[PDB]
């Protein structure tokens, strides 16, 4: 209890098997409530658009007693192409923030 | 099952985005190198014979060319435009001018 909110965060190099063994980690927890926000199920949005299913994702995990979320393939979820460089800040300041916002007592 | 297949002219810029691995696998389109390839384009194609032929040959086996063959169907109906005694002179001219890196 002294550590409501833990996170982690799955390297490699590409093509070696990093979004199959980030849900067998969830599948396996028994956890009530768990959920996947993936990117392509938004294909097309602009940054209002992902700023708002991403909150929509987050709020419904505050409503339980104890739950996991996947984000897989961050790099894509803002915008990124090595020339320029270029992404949207939005998003990236949206993910900096819901990173350390603790859930409601006892959640 | 489905099958993507894309079409592109220009590999480099492609790698730079890191767009290339998302392909699982990647062909290469060659152009016409060798001379007997032209000799054989142009035997197939149904355009100048005879004699013709002979004199393009001779001026050609000894040297190496660089040509796309949409742009072999071009300078052939381009050369023909002319009186039918500098249609050769005028092919070989074009060739010369466009035949470029061989
Ligand atoms: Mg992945």
């Amino acid at each position: 209890d002294r550590t409501p909110l833990v996170s982690v965060l799955l390297e490699g190099p590409p093509h070696s098997g990093k979004t199959a063994l980030a849900a067998k980690i969830a599948e396996e927890s028994n956890f009530p409530f768990i959920k996947i926000c993936s990117p392509d199920k938004m294909i097309g949005f602009s940054e209002t658009a992902k700023c708002q299913a991403m909150k929509k994702i987050f709020d419904d995990a505050y409503k339980s007693q104890l739950s996991c979320v996947v984000v897989d393939d961050i790099e894509r979820l803002l915008d990124y192409v090595p020339i320029g460089p270029r992404f949207s800040n939005l998003v990236l300041q949206a993910l900096l923030v819901l990173l350390k916002k603790a859930p409601p007592q006892g959640r | 099952k489905l099958l993507i297949i894309g079409t592109t002219s220009r590999k480099d810029v492609l790698q730079e985005m890191e767009m290339l691995n998302a392909f699982s696998t990647t062909i290469h389109v060659p152009n016409i190198a060798t001379g007997e390839q032209l000799l054989e384009a142009l035997e197939l194609l149904g355009n100048f014979k005879d004699k013709e032929r002979t004199t393009i040959a001779q001026q050609v086996k000894g040297k190496k060319v660089w040509i796309g063959i949409k742009k072999l169907l071009m300078l052939i109906e381009m050369s023909l435009q002319m009186d039918p005694e500098y249609r050769v002179r005028k092919f070989l001219a074009l060739l010369r001018e466009e035949g470029a890196s061989p």
